[PDB]
């Protein structure tokens, strides 16, 4: 119909004249698509707002990572006769205690790994330990349904906390109050006054086993993640839940508080996510660890460690959410390949040594390579702007 | 009841929820944006009347199957 | 005329020019409806939520600590 | 206590029962079964027809019996992750 | 008393094994056969309380509401279902389907808008386009296409927009949409099938200097490493 | 041979190593 | 060519062989307090 | 050619119609049900044409702040065809299952 | 009510001055102490 001819300039003036570098690679060239007919009163405004949202997202996923130095194995302590399920470090950073499946709580010397006394008195596997920083006590819990208070001045059990219909999987101590929280298979987290052994609060909101726990002084004070894949933020004053976080798809087995940033990270089989506390606002993913994440430990200098059920170990840069090191745990000689696993882990008080509890009857201690030199120990390479996250 | 009845009433155990005096746990649907309003009250007649006809149809089926033994006695 | 409140209040034109607000169903109950997460915005990291500027990842001082501890 | 139980009832619901050296094995079994169900529910990806817990538990029990009787227990169609998890838990039980 | 017998057995069965959803579905069905309302909703809401993530129970409840002509109840139930599980498309599809064959398309459009707020896969956008084309009304299917290509920038979506523009009927819009596609996709996304589609459109419009010139541009745009089928249709045109 | 016959973007889970 | 008796058989490598020579291999069977 | 093009549509879908996951099954069931739909009766065009002549403010297709879409109560025929369609689908399921 | 529910251990114990209270650990430098202890054990 040759109403007009010669796309010769149009076919070039259209493609060329814009920002040369791709901004989000899907930028619709806002100025180019006004001139079509259609429904610009509503659809165009919605499309422009959406384009703004996606460009904001793609730009905000591009934080430059920091170096952070790699980690290496330094000690392999092999004394336990069962899977090591829990670990805690005393506030003075002199010794740490680990429970295991052989009913025993072994107290080790942090600097040397030399075994101090071994505590016995549990009927089944020990699943949680906590050394009180304000009392000379050591609380423990196990699949034998009872929570014990060991007096570390006499190495003897003094208190028993009784109400629990099934095994207990986690134990945490309130930083300020004289109260402790335990959560177990009865789908209930229970709040115990230390002195009177009374179950003041029964935080019953979940539908299945509460596999994780976290306690702090600010509200939310108790954070429980369970088999439901739901994380619940509790109001300890009233014993009622405030916010429920259902972003996870599978059971959330790891909860961890950032020491200095008032945020916490939770992990599950699919993804690791972290939130801002007062409202539980989602703040991003730590993608890359495709394994059953059992542990999460945040350092003081913004380093997060995620240990998996198959021995996979990934160190993350907290700020940028970048996995800067992949490590595979190697079993001690007598074990099977299926025996590679990690159940508990914890940074020591300084944050320079990482303690790992294995499905291997071994405790492994990891140390940053001391030479540093970002030129000689590069992290995993970082590639920006591949695509916006699906979300 | 065939010849002369005393109107025999069935015998419940002294330990029963009775499952007929009211809803066993009586949970109501959550109210949403759109009003039910008429959808139930407009046919309260029918809340009882669909029950009435379903019961009645059950009854008639029951006597015809009771007499169906005579109907299909030899086939 | 005696109908009263037989149905949920119709969705509101929110102050954010959002034409209509179905989150009233999610906020129905829980005695904390203001904290219910029910919109696609809640799937986006707070880094990239468009209408957010500075968000402070800092512990709530010490007066809040004392207040919550006392309570 | 006697008069309270006389004028009140058992109050049996909601009470716990400690493990008393006769329930140790039967409770250890419950804990192990729950743990294996958890691991099953985790390692299976999304939308893979989750209705497979009972059969895997039967496989685990058979593996334990074969270990007790010193028999290989080598199963043709079992996927590798399930087989590995069963071996792991069987080794735990055997060490106990 | 027979109803009492059945109710007692159903209640004790669901008390013994509270997680067996089949028992709840059978309970809703048997009870629904004679006393059509009230306790049916009660039983189903109890089942939802036991587990609200079971899609078959949601669908069963909806379907039993469609049986008994309760349309407003069913639509409230869809609202609750979609506001509880926004990322399962069975519920969304049933909702839009019901609103489509109820005739109140004024409501299915807002249902679709709610759904689009979640950025679904391309199937939802295509379903929305198809619904709009089912009632002509192309002036807003164009806007929905604009939102689609914004959310899902791919060659296929832009070609779908071009095909829709050609079907509806226009010349400036189609070529102009193609230009918007080139300057939105940039060098790294423009493959050869896009240029072939643009050239074929210009073939149908019997404007041949246009087609040959965009053929030269496609030829000298991408490297000769991958130009085989671009050249194939180029030769088809030039000799054709 | 008889024994060997008788017996952006994201990814899926990985678990351990298998030895016959 | 030598035969390994059943009691002298070793099925698994030494911990130093599997972990390297830079790691502290501790075998704490017995208590020290 | 038009007959062959109709066959081309047949063969294209025949190789595209020949259980994977619930997510794809949702769309497949939805558009399969849509294939059985018979829209566009005498109600819609009359609704489009009548009150638009006296459209002093807001459009009949405007849904930014419309209020009547809450109270859309359908007629007998639409809900009747709904019940019949759902019954037919149930019949298809029960004849397919066994 | 029960034998094991009777009052017992009504005095909660707190860490004393030399037992490692929060103040003492806060004043202490744990990093250097850890390094010296690691070196001392390596020496053996």
């Amino acid at each position: 119909t040759v109403r007009a001819d010669s796309e010769n300039p149009s076919s070039q003036v259209i493609t060329k004249f814009s920002d040369p570098n791709k901004k989000i690679a899907g930028q619709v060239s806002m100025q180019s698509l006004e001139k079509i007919k259609g429904v610009p009163e509503a659809a165009h405004r919605i499309a422009g707002e959406s384009q703004a949202s996606l460009v904001k997202r793609t730009l905000a996923e591009q934080i430059r990572p920091e170096w952070h130095a790699p980690w290496t194995l330094m000690r392999v302590i092999s004394g336990h006769l069962g899977w090591v399920r829990c670990v805690d470090v005393e506030p003075g950073n002199q010794w740490f205690c680990t429970g295991a499946g052989d009913r025993t709580i072994k107290i080790w010397d942090l600097a040397s790994g030399v075994l101090k006394l071994t505590l016995t008195g549990h009927i089944a596997t020990v699943r949680g330990l906590a050394v009180s920083p304000r009392h000379p006590y050591l609380f423990s819990c196990g699949e034998d349904k009872m929570v014990k208070c060991w007096d570390l001045e006499t190495n003897k059990v003094i208190r028993h906390y009784h109400g629990h219909l099934s095994g207990v999987y986690a134990l945490k101590l309130h930083p300020t109050l004289d109260v402790l929280v335990t959560a177990g298979r009865d789908a209930v987290a229970r709040v115990w006054d230390m002195r009177t052994r009374q179950n003041v609060h029964v935080l019953s909101g979940h539908k299945s086993t509460v596999a994780s726990l976290a306690v702090q002084e600010f509200d939310p004070q108790v954070v429980t993640g369970s088999m439901d894949s739901t994380i619940r933020l509790w109001d300890l004053a009233a014993g009622k839940t405030l916010t429920t976080l259902t972003h996870h798809k599978k059971t959330v087995r790891a909860l961890s508080l950032h020491p200095d940033e008032f945020t916490f990270a939770s992990g599950s089989s699919d993804n690791i996510k972290h939130w801002k506390f007062p409202e539980g606002a989602f703040m991003g993913n730590f993608e890359g660890h495709n394994a059953i994440v059992n542990t999460l430990s945040i350092n003081s200098d913004n380093v997060m460690f995620s240990g998996a059920d198959n021995g996979s170990m990934c160190f993350w840069d907290w700020k940028s959410g970048h996995k800067y090191q992949e490590l595979q745990s190697v079993v001690q000689p007598g074990s099977l390949d299926s025996e590679a696993g990690i159940f508990a882990s914890s940074f020591d008080k300084t944050g320079l040594r990482l303690i790992t509890c294995e499905a291997d009857k071994s405790v492994k201690i990891y140390k940053q390579v001391d030479n540093a030199t970002p030129e000689t120990h590069p992290n995993l390479p970082w590639t920006p702007s591949n695509l916006r996250r699906r979300y | 009841k065939a010849a002369g009845i005393n109107i025999k009433l069935f015998r419940r155990k002294k330990n029963e929820m009775d499952y007929n005096a009211s809803i066993p746990f009586e949970k109501k649907p959550a109210i949403g944006f759109y009003d039910t309003s008429e959808e139930d009250r407009q046919n309260f007649r029918e809340k009882r009347e669909a029950d009435q006809k379903i019961i009645e149809n059950g009854i008639r089926n029951n006597e015809m199957e009771s007499e169906g033994r005579k109907f299909g006695h030899f086939e | 005329r005696s109908a009263k409140s037989a149905g949920n209040t119709l969705a509101l034109q929110v102050t954010s020019s959002g034409a209509v607000d179905y989150n009233a169903i999610a906020r129905q109950g829980h005695e904390h409806g203001e904290l219910v997460q029910a919109s696609f915005r809640d799937l986006i990291p707070l880094r990239a939520r468009l209408g957010v500027g500075e968000i402070s990842l800092e512990k709530p001082s010490d007066e809040q600590k004392q207040e919550v501890a006392n309570k | 206590n006697l008069l309270a139980r006389q004028f009140e009832g058992r109050h049996s619901t909601g009470v716990a029962k400690q493990i008393t050296k006769q329930r140790v094995d039967s409770h250890q079994d419950l804990e192990l079964r729950a743990a294996v169900m958890n691991d099953i529910l985790d390692m299976i990806p999304e939308g893979i027809r989750q209705g497979k817990s009972k059969t895997i538990l039967q496989h685990l029990s058979e593996a334990w019996r074969c270990w007790k009787a010193n028999i290989p227990w080598k199963v043709p169609g079992l996927p590798a992750p399930i087989e590995n998890m069963i071996l792991r838990y069987v080794k735990s039980k055997a060490d106990w | 008393e027979f109803q009492g017998r059945k109710r007692k057995e159903f209640e004790d069965a669901i008390r013994r094994n509270r997680l067996a959803m089949g028992h709840w579905m059978r309970y809703g069905q048997w009870e629904l056969d004679q006393k059509e309302f009230a306790r049916a909703r009660s039983v189903f809401e109890r089942a939802l309380d036991v587990d609200s993530t079971y899609i078959p129970l949601w669908l069963k409840y909806i379907e039993c509401e469609m049986k008994n002509r309760n349309i407003n109840h069913a639509r409230n139930l869809f609202d609750r279902a979609v506001t509880q599980l926004p990322r399962v498309d069975k519920l969304w599809y049933k909702y839009v389907y019901m609103e489509e064959m109820l005739g109140n398309i004024t409501g299915c459009r807002q249902v679709f808008e709610r759904w689009l707020k979640w950025e679904p896969d391309e199937n939802c956008w295509m379903s929305y386009i198809r619904m709009e084309r089912r009632y002509h009304e192309n002036e807003r299917a164009r806007g929905i296409y604009e939102r689609f290509v914004v959310v899902h920038p791919e060659v296929t979506n832009w070609l779908r927009w071009a095909r829709f523009e050609e079907e509806c009927g226009n010349a400036a819009n189609v070529r102009q949409v193609y230009l918007a596609a080139i300057d939105a996709l940039g060098q790294e996304f423009l493959n050869e099938r896009f240029f072939i589609a643009f050239a074929k459109f210009e073939i149908r419009q019997k404007e041949y200097e246009r087609a040959r010139t965009i053929f030269k541009y496609a030829i000298d745009f991408m490297p000769r490493s991958k130009s085989m089928e671009l050249y194939k249709e180029y030769t088809h045109f030039e000799k054709q | 041979e008889q024994h060997k016959r008788r017996f952006e973007k994201d990814k899926s889970i990985k678990t351990w190593n298998y030895q016959p | 060519n030598a035969v390994v008796l059943h009691e002298d058989k070793q099925y698994y490598p030494s911990a130093e062989e599997v972990y390297g020579s830079n790691v502290d291999i501790m075998v704490q069977e017995q208590d020290t307090q | 050619i038009e007959e062959s093009e109709k066959w081309d549509q047949r063969l294209r879908k025949k190789k595209q119609t020949i259980f994977s996951d619930y997510h794809s099954q949702a769309s497949k069931d939805y558009n399969r049900g849509i294939r059985d739909l018979k829209p566009d009766y005498e109600k819609y065009d009359k609704d489009k044409k009548e009150e638009k002549s006296k459209s002093r403010s807001v459009a009949l297709y405007d849904e930014a702040e419309r209020l009547d879409w809450v109270s859309n109560k359908p007629d007998k025929e639409h809900v009747e065809r709904l019940v019949e369609s759902i019954k037919k689908q149930d019949q298809r399921r029960l004849k397919n299952t066994k | 009510t029960s034998s094991r529910a009777l009052p017992a251990h009504l005095k909660l114990k707190y860490r004393q001055e030399s037992q490692g209270t929060e103040e003492e650990v806060r004043k202490q430098d744990l990093r250097e102490a850890l390094l010296r202890a690691e070196a001392a054990h390596f020496a053996t």
